[PDB]
């Protein structure tokens, strides 16, 4: 069916990364297989071609490998930019149908600790005049990428209205994520204050918001 | 080399999804194109493809419900599936594909192309071509090679029975105190939109340092938002204007937000 490869792999900045892709004679065997890297907001990447060839631009820390029925892909010295999903490919039974392998998530550990910079933005006057209230916590700057976040109103818990993103990635490598209370214009002049509470490594910064005035 | 792939971002169940690419920088009569589409956290799926001769190759398990065809005068391939479902929900890239069917002979054998045969029996595996007549032969041994070459940035289609609904711009000020002295976090809410994707731009591209566009969260209500941020001199937040580009083209619609700062 599809290419048997592991759900994800991780490895520390300069250190040998290997992604088995495992199959059948019928695809994998057929000794040509193709490797493809995906980062998100990039259009795909293909990087191995003949078994074993590099693409064009593709640099040498990228290697092709295949034993039987199982090829290999390898990084030698994995860097940040390494960091994304990677995709095995193979003919099966006829060059017009392509199988592609379940997918695997490269982790690139090792990056510096760094703790967020937390803001909390009221509804605006445009988005109140609509009849509609939204608090944004906005999360950035931050590794590794797991926080929790939590609401209160009035230091009470808010447990309805919320849609949280999960933490992705920025331009500068770090995390960043965003959390969303969706609230009546009555709900938002009701109380005295609300808080979003970001706990992530020990810490929990706490920004707060009123209606009384900014 | 540029391949932009165009049609509706949105498709009613049961309808006939089709896209079209449109390619550049190289001659469409010398290459094979094709369609690879991804839906969101599954892997690659291959659609079909139409090489130099008109002839299209398709998915085994999805040949029935597709069509491929080609233009090679007006540098454009098209796409269909037919009586699309929300698992046809998917990102759709276009891609220059490199199709090969390789026949090699065992070690000390050649092909009948290699020897300089053709004819009827221009397809088998010689002991040497010295004497074509009294060699012995053997069937070749048949690979089959597929690359994709380069890809194009993808379509994201959305099949749903719900309908088109462009974005609300709410601005992000930045407050006297949401401030971190000397930078300061403003932004825009991008609320209740389908499909999508938005995209989000600031002060029409020039401004690229410390932006970030947030993933989209998938309300309750079907409808989807994001909101993109950029941290700026808080010295500068009177004397430089901070616009926000927001980009929907699931509905062709295009908006421009002055984010202005409060007066506290």
């Amino acid at each position: 069916a599809v290419l048997n490869q592991p759900s994800s792999v991780s490895g520390s900045l300069g250190q040998r990364v290997s992604i088995t892709c495992s199959g059948s004679s019928s695809n994998v065997g057929n000794g040509y297989v193709s490797w493809y890297q995906l980062i998100p907001g990039s259009a795909p990447r293909t990087l191995i071609y003949g078994d074993t060839s590099r693409a064009s631009g593709v640099p040498d820390r990228f290697s092709g490998s295949r034993s039987g029925n199982t090829a290999t892909l390898t990084i030698s010295s994995l860097q940040a930019e390494d960091e994304a999903d990677y995709f095995c490919a193979s003919a099966e039974d006829s060059s017009s149908n392509a199988v592609f392998g379940s997918g695997t998530t490269l982790t690139v550990l090792g990056q510096p600790k760094a703790a967020p910079s937390v803001t909390l933005f009221p509804p605006s006057s445009e988005e109140l005049q609509a009849n509609k209230a939204t608090l944004v916590c906005l999360i950035s700057d931050f590794y590794p990428g797991a926080v929790t976040v939590a609401w209160k109103a009035d230091s009470s818990p808010v447990k309805a209205g919320v849609e949280t993103t999960t933490p992705s990635k920025q331009s500068n490598n770090k995390y960043a994520a965003s959390s969303y209370l969706s609230l009546t214009p009555e709900q938002w002049k009701s109380h005295r204050s609300y808080s979003c509470q970001v706990t992530h490594e020990g810490s929990t910064v706490e920004k707060t918001v009123a209606p009384t005035e900014c | 080399v540029q391949l932009r792939e165009s049609g509706p971002s949105l498709v009613k169940p049961s309808q006939t999804l089709s896209l079209t690419c449109t390619t550049s920088g190289f001659s469409l009569s010398d290459k094979t194109v094709g369609w690879v589409r991804q839906a969101p956290g599954k892997a690659l799926e291959w659609l079909g493809s139409t090489d130099t001769s008109g002839n299209t190759g398709y998915n085994p398990g999805l040949k029935s419900r597709l069509s491929i065809t080609k233009d090679n005068s007006k540098s454009q391939v098209s796409l269909s599936v037919s009586s699309v479902s929300t698992a046809d929900s998917a990102t759709y890239y276009c891609t220059t594909v490199r199709q090969q069917t390789r026949k090699s002979c065992p070690d000390g054998w050649t092909l009948a192309k290699d020897c300089g045969f053709y004819g009827y029996g221009s397809e088998d595996c010689y002991d040497d071509c010295t004497d074509i007549l009294s060699s012995n032969t053997l069937s070749p041994t048949t690979t089959h090679e597929f690359n994709v070459d380069a890809w194009g940035q993808g379509l994201l289609v959305t099949v749903s029975s719900a309908s088109t609904k462009g974005p609300s711009v709410f601005p992000l000020a930045p407050s006297s105190k949401s401030t971190s002295g000397g930078t300061a976090a403003l932004g825009c809410l991008v609320k209740d939109y389908f499909p999508e994707p938005v995209t989000v731009s600031w002060n029409s591209g020039a401004l690229t340092s410390g932006v970030h566009t947030f993933p989209a969260v998938l309300q309750s209500s079907g409808l989807y938002s994001l909101s993109s941020v950029v941290t700026v001199p808080s010295s500068s937040l009177g004397t430089q204007t901070y616009i926000c580009n927001v980009n929907h083209k699931p509905s062709n619609t295009k908006v421009d937000k002055k984010v202005e700062p409060k007066s506290c």
